[PDB]
RNA sequence: CGGAAGGGCACCACCAGGAGUGGAGCCUGCGGCGCGCUACACUGACGGAGCCAGCGAGACCUUGGCCGAGAGGUCUUGGGAAACUCCGUCGUGCUGGGGAUAGAGCAUUGUAAUUAUUGCUCUUCAACGAGGAAUUCCUAGUAAGCGCAAGUCAUCAGCUUGCGUUGAUUACGUCCCUGCCCUUUGUACACACCGC
């Protein structure tokens, strides 16, 4: 049968490590959004 | 009249709402056919048609006898008539033709030239006559009023449009 | 017309219409006696203004008092604020302006609350 | 001075009016202080 | 154009258990529809 | 006070309405940009300029589990301030800490200890942004592995591609403090996939070679449901966005 | 459907089992009026409700 | 914009500013001939102090803070209409 | 890369308290861990008497009349919660706090009630005698307690979300510890201070 909506996405290791090494890599390019201080 | 009070009024409106005269059908008209219409014709000319009549160089009563296939009657007005003296000069062959004892001059009681004005009160009033031209905008006048036949000159000849008794 | 005026005691959700004129020396909790209020204990408590200030006025005024919402506590806070200003708004208009001053700071020496409402509205550090 | 005029509850009247030696009536200073005095010792 | 009419045929509608004749008038979505604009309309009224 | 208040929530409406038709005016202007080659208002006002301020506060009458969690949400956001609902309404809630002039609140709600929903809103006739947060995964519930570091964080967004999407960082970066440190040596990650945004507070250092990181604090999935224009002491105003449920496309549809 | 709130109703008779009803729960469900929804828990105190 | 001031600033804008459009605006008076006739007679009051020409723009600030006068017999009817009268404030 | 100084902050620090959990039973989320509910009686139990709110308005909710201890059912009619206050009874005994279990009986729903669907009546009267190791959390309408209403696209029904009532002890200081953070170029502008 069928399902109404989305389902909530369970959590793994392989999950987690692809986000761990984008994060690797998103800080050894130190590329990270920041609230920085409006100049003047 | 503040802006942002219009806006706030729309918003509310929306969640909020979510002697005269009628002329006559004429007791000659069967639902388009107009069989008032029958030998004798009688027929009326333009400035534009009498010119063109000119240039494609056909005769005017002996060339609607040909193209109507019986007898037929002339008419203009003093509308025209002016209008043709306003032109003048270099229509004065065409005052020329349109002067005869044979075209039966008729009458009016208007202010002013405006001959479209004119013959589309004639026609609203009487709608027994076959209006000859070859003017545009008066061609889709007489086009959206109903039950009148139109005679345009074109070619070679005359062309008839919305007489049913074609032959 | 008869010289009355009309005040409320507002608690937390208790509101009290109080009506004040010269009287008898009647007063009439929702048609009952003061002597009948319903704790029996803050009966001292609703008592506390009419002693405070004496009992001649009093015997002077009728006041007839219709309370709504609330819990007991409300409604007796309510019920005496309520007579200690429907008293003041009588002895400021019909009754002169000084004594309504004495009045006025001897009820503001004993406990402002009977005068003023108490609005225990929140704050964050 | 018109918008004042027209948004003031109090009055409030003209601004002002709109060679030769010319003498300054106010002076932001009390006219017998030396610049020197004036001056600070850090700022010199 | 180019259609039978035992395409366009028919296409009729079944009704209430007999049994749950207590409950009748089973709703289908044009009545659903026009509950679903009468209830928009007093909920929006309410908010007005 | 409530003319004035009345006036600014009107001037609301009406800013964010005009905001609307030049986002759309924005939107065709687009083709033109390419032929011959910005933050919000209310966090445009603040937006790099004042620090924030966040309450967070329970719905009501919470369990030990609830407190220790908006606990642990206040030890994971820099200026946040406890508080516990007790007896308290709505209304009176939104008007005292609108009185004590506040930047963000984020407010909680749960079924039976387990935390599962997230509203925050903005303050100065602000937005809200509706979460059910589910997969809660807590620092009090792993280990005593010490205290946060509470240095201003860095922040590290994934997968924000609608305007949706940059209505929603631009919130999330605007309740973050402004202004961090080059060197801030705790990061927040804002990994999105599946319409299912999920986030794990880390702390990280630069090895001799690469990075080394460490995941710490909460662990969870969370998802907007709805975000409105005004606040949630309205529960009437205009739905900016609403999450269809009831849909064809619902298991499919991404962004929504 | 036996009891009906705003956007909720409370079904009985589908299955025989609150353990059917977790086999087929988190469910697309629509009605014969054409409407959508979904079965979200099953009851405990009655069996298929 | 700068052509809101080149173009937008009209002697209606002005003249929605002046205070009795701005009374029959919050429905001070459901008039503004009403509004100006409160105003002569003094039953209204802008902030601290009270008014009494019509010919006067607002600043926004007292739009929030214009009232009637206290102790006017139209509020007090007011509060009779709402049946809510307090006479501790001389309402 | 390290050390040192100075300053600030923290119910993850100090300090004063409070309240639970963990002990018994029940419910419920996790694989033996967690969240709640009811008790352990005298500030208590029980019986009369009095009665004070608010949120909530898409064959349904009902004023009244009838009988039945009750549960209940019947005919008609339209489209005011508990805790609380007084009196009385009980009295320190796992006692009358506690109601777990079991039997018996009577009613309603349902084809059918049987494995009591459900309520009521009487009899049976267990554990629990204030909760170790510990644990958490907190500075005012706060904690807490009480009851009421709605489920209004996520999630919820021995459950969520709103609402009212009553209503506190102790701090409101400190970095002493536990940390954690900032500074160690006045840079800036008077006067003063300071002066690797
Ligand atoms: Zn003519």
């Amino acid at each position: 049968f069928d399902r109404t909506a989305k389902p909530v996405p369970v959590i793994t290791s392989e999950v987690t490590e692809s986000l761990e090494d984008m994060i690797r890599r998103r800080i050894q390019d130190s590329n990270f959004d920041d609230l920085q201080r409006r100049t003047l | 009249a503040k802006k942002t009070r219009k806006f706030g009024l729309v918003k509310r409106t929306l969640n909020t709402k979510k002697t005269r005269n009628i002329p006559q059908v004429s007791s000659a008209l069967f639902f388009q056919y107009n069989q008032a219409i029958k030998p004798p014709y009688q027929v009326l000319i333009d400035t534009n048609f009498i010119n063109f009549s000119i240039q494609k160089k056909v005769d005017i009563v002996r060339g609607m006898m040909d193209c109507l296939l019986a007898k037929c009657n002339p008419l203009i007005t003093d509308c025209v008539m002016a209008e043709l003296e306003k032109l003048g000069p270099k229509y004065r062959i065409a005052l020329k033709l349109a002067r005869d004892p044979r075209i039966k001059r008729l009458s009016c009681s208007h202010k002013g030239t405006y001959a479209d004005d004119c013959l589309v009160h004639r026609v609203l009033q009487h709608k027994c006559y076959i209006v000859a031209t070859n003017d545009a905008g008066l061609k889709q006048r007489i086009r959206k009023i109903p039950g009148i036949p139109l005679m345009s000159v074109g070619g070679h000849a005359y062309v008839i449009e919305k007489l049913p008794d074609v032959f | 017309a008869v010289p009355s005026v009309q005040t409320f005691g507002k608690k937390k959700s208790a509101t009290a219409v109080a009506h004040v004129k010269a009287g008898k020396g009647l007063i009439k909790v929702n048609g009952s006696p003061i002597t009948l209020v319903e704790p029996e204990i803050l009966r001292f408590k609703v008592y506390e203004p009419l002693l405070l200030v004496g009992l001649d006025k009093f015997s002077n005024i009728d006041i007839r008092v219709r309370v709504t919402g609330g819990g007991h506590v409300s409604q007796v806070y309510a019920i005496r604020q309520a007579i200690a200003k429907g008293l003041v708004a009588y002895h400021q208009k019909y009754v002169d302006e000084q004594s309504k001053n004495e009045l006025k700071k001897a009820f503001t020496s004993y406990d402002r609350t009977l005068l003023i409402a108490d609005s225990r509205r929140p704050e964050p550090k | 001075y018109k918008l004042d005029v027209l948004s003031s509850v109090h009055f409030v009247p003209k601004p002002a009016s709109t060679e030769t030696p010319t003498i300054s009536m106010e002076d932001a200073q009390p006219l017998y202080m030396s610049n020197a005095s004036s001056l600070a010792p850090q700022e010199i | 154009k180019l259609v039978h009419d035992v395409q366009k045929k028919q296409h009729r509608e079944r009704s209430q258990l007999t049994s749950r004749s207590r409950y009748g008038f089973l709703e289908k979505h044009k009545d659903y529809v026009k509950r679903a604009q009468d209830f928009h309309r007093k909920q929006s009224t309410l908010k007005v | 006070m409530l003319r004035r208040q009345a006036r600014e929530r009107r001037e609301y409406l009406y800013r964010k309405a005009q905001e609307l038709q030049d986002s759309q005016l924005q939107q065709k202007r687009q083709i033109i940009k390419q032929a011959l080659a910005q933050v919000d208002d209310e966090y445009a006002a603040t937006s790099g300029i004042m620090d924030p301020r966040i309450i967070v506060t329970t719905s009501r009458d919470p369990s030990t589990r609830l407190s220790q969690f908006a606990k642990e949400i206040k030890l994971l956001f820099p200026n946040a301030v406890r508080l516990n609902r007790g007896n308290y309404v709505m209304p009176n809630l939104v008007d005292a800490c609108k009185k004590s002039g506040t930047t963000d609140l984020v407010v909680l709600h749960e079924h039976r200890g387990v935390p599962t929903s997230l509203t925050i809103s903005h303050f100065p006739h602000g937005p809200t942004a509706q979460f059910s947060l589910h997969n809660v995964v807590m620092r009090h519930d792993i280990i005593n592995a010490g205290n946060q570091s509470e240095v201003n964080p860095h922040l590290i967004f994934d997968n924000f591609t609608t305007a949706l999407g940059k209505r929603v960082v631009c919130i999330l970066k605007h309740l973050f403090n402004a202004g961090p440190k080059k060197d801030s040596e705790r990061v927040i990650t804002f990994a999105n996939r599946g319409d299912f945004i999920s986030v794990r507070q880390h702390v990280y250092v630069r090895t001799r070679e690469g990075v080394e990181i460490a995941e710490v604090g909460p662990r969870f999935e969370m998802r907007l449901f709805e975000l409105r224009l005004g606040t949630l002491e309205n529960k009437d105003a205009d739905v900016e966005w609403q999450l269809r449920r009831f849909i064809r496309t619902a298991n499919k549809k991404d962004y929504l | 459907p036996y009891k009906i709130f705003k956007n909720t109703a409370f079904i009985k008779d589908m299955f025989s089992s609150a353990m059917e009803v977790a086999r087929f729960e988190g469910a697309q469900i629509k009605t014969v009026s054409g409407i959508r929804g979904e079965i979200k828990r099953a009851l405990s105190k009655p069996e298929g409700h | 914009k700068i052509s809101d001031l080149e173009n937008k600033v009209t002697v209606s804008a002005i003249c929605r500013r002046r205070l009795p459009v701005i009374m029959h605006r919050l429905k001070m008076a459901e008039t503004i001939q009403d509004a100006v006739k409160f105003i002569e007679q003094g039953h209204v009051r802008v902030g601290p102090n009270l008014i009494n020409d019509p010919a006067y723009l607002v600043t926004r600030n007292m739009e929030d803070y214009v009232t009637w006068v206290d102790n006017s017999k139209i509020k007090k009817t007011l509060l009779r209409y709402r049946n809510q009268i307090d006479d501790f404030d001389f309402s």
